[PDB]
């Protein structure tokens, strides 16, 4: 790929965010809400389907976490 | 011939075999308690006891269950024939256990062993860990999840639940309050904030106001704003310095804007009360969702069980 894309890519993305999320981010568009948005959470992480919850498979599932995240 | 036929089976590696005639031999032999023995090498724990069974020696078929790691036969077999020794093993093998920091494993045995309590005390424990943590609330809502499910299998054993399932609402409704946040529709998630502040005794206030307060702000709540910042204000673990960024941020909200503002069950779909008096609920979380809200989850939002 070409450095110059890579660098587009690059300006895009970062352009991105900041409009992405100062819907919520800011009151009126002057004050910054940053002391009080370090409390949410990514939108992929409130994010969940409809799928059944048996109790074997979800509690694998947050056991092999759990020992990935605990040293 | 049988003594010769076992042997046979066994070097052949035909345990089907074995199993067919050791349920062929009368009701005592000399030859059952060698199957068993055999049965247990070979690693088939069902076989074996039925094995021993036969041949009359529970004892035997209570320590294979032990051996080989079957506690809920080790335990109902020990109801059974009346011998109530496997307490203390299940209670040392699951101290052990702990001391290798596997505390999962140790809940798996509760579970198996049918000591639905223990393993429901110890998932409370990590869940009550990961909460004080911080850590993602998905995670901590599936904790929770777990352990109310523990609670009420144990319940189920006996035929608090109050505390399990409102430990799992706490961080359910955190979660709903954010996704109504983010996907706009800024009075729900106002009112879901709203009725998660009863719960400050598992998520920790500061998150919890912070959450009301930014709510508030971007569902134009000014009255409620002021009553979040009072609260996150007054909060005494806080550090100094957060206490004057809290007050900064007030006090520019506030001369922005004037501070002066404008029970029933709770639906877990979208956390508006339950006005109606028939309503859908589920069969496990034992928690209410609107009728018009019912048709749309394929299974109980609060606890993914299947809806019916
Ligand atoms: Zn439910």
């Amino acid at each position: 790929p070409s450095i110059q894309i890579k660098r587009v890519m690059t300006y895009r993305d970062l352009d991105n965010d900041l409009m992405k999320y100062s819907a919520i981010q800011t009151l009126d568009g002057e004050i910054d809400l940053k002391l009080l948005t370090k409390v949410l959470a990514p939108e992929h992480e409130v994010r969940e389907d409809d799928v059944g919850w048996d109790w074997d498979h979800l509690f694998t599932e947050v056991s092999s976490e759990v020992l990935t995240e605990w040293d | 011939n049988q003594e010769r036929l076992a042997e046979c089976y066994y070097m052949l590696e035909d345990y089907e075999g074995l199993e067919n005639l050791a349920i062929s031999l009368p009701e005592n032999h000399k030859l059952l308690p060698e199957i068993a023995q055999m049965f247990v090498r070979v690693g088939m724990c069902e076989q074996a006891v039925t094995a021993f069974l036969k041949c009359s020696q529970p004892k035997a078929a209570v320590d294979t269950c032990v051996h080989l790691n079957q506690w809920n036969k080790a335990v109902e077999l020990a109801k059974n024939h009346s011998m109530k020794e496997i307490g203390s093993l299940l209670a040392r093998y699951a101290s052990h256990l702990l001391e290798k920091n596997k505390t999962l494993d140790a809940i798996e045995l509760y579970r198996k062993a049918n000591y639905f309590f223990d393993a429901a005390k110890l998932m409370f424990k990590i869940a009550d860990e990961e909460a004080k943590k911080g850590s993602k609330p998905l995670r901590v809502k599936k904790l929770y999840v777990l352990s109310a499910l523990l609670i009420e299998q144990y319940h189920e054993q006996m035929k608090f639940t109050d505390n399990a399932w409102r430990g799992a609402e706490a961080y359910h409704f955190f979660i709903l309050a954010q996704r109504q946040l983010y996907e706009g529709c800024v009075d729900t998630a106002l009112k879901t904030a709203l009725h998660l502040k009863d719960y400050e005794d598992i998520i920790p206030p500061v998150e919890i106001y912070s959450l009301l307060a930014l709510c508030a702000c971007a569902s134009r709540a000014f009255g409620t704003c002021s009553k979040a910042f009072i609260k996150l204000k007054s909060l005494e673990t806080l550090s100094s310095e957060q206490k004057q960024q809290y007050e900064d941020l007030a006090l520019e909200i506030f001369t922005k804007h004037t501070s002066k503002d404008n029970k029933l069950p709770t639906c877990v779909a979208t956390g508006s009360p339950i006005t109606e008096y028939q309503f859908w609920m589920c069969s496990v979380c034992k928690h209410g969702v609107l009728a018009q809200e019912i048709s749309h989850y394929s299974f109980c939002p609060l606890c993914h069980s299947p809806v019916g």
